[PDB]
């Protein structure tokens, strides 16, 4: 749910840069 | 950083600045 906790809530850029791929 | 609110338009806009040409591809279906 990268979009869930991020769109339906808040998240951390750290886990966001983990998608660099 | 600011509240990490990302929704499609921002989701990609985020990985875009967070990753950029590094190659970012968020999910959606899974």
């Amino acid at each position: 749910g990268i979009v869930e906790q991020c769109c339906t809530s808040i998240c951390s850029l750290y886990q966001l840069e983990n998608y660099c791929n | 950083f600011v509240n990490q609110h990302l929704c499609x338009s921002d989701l990609v806009e985020a990985l875009y600045l967070v990753c950029g040409e590094r190659g970012f591809f968020y999910t959606k279906p899974t």
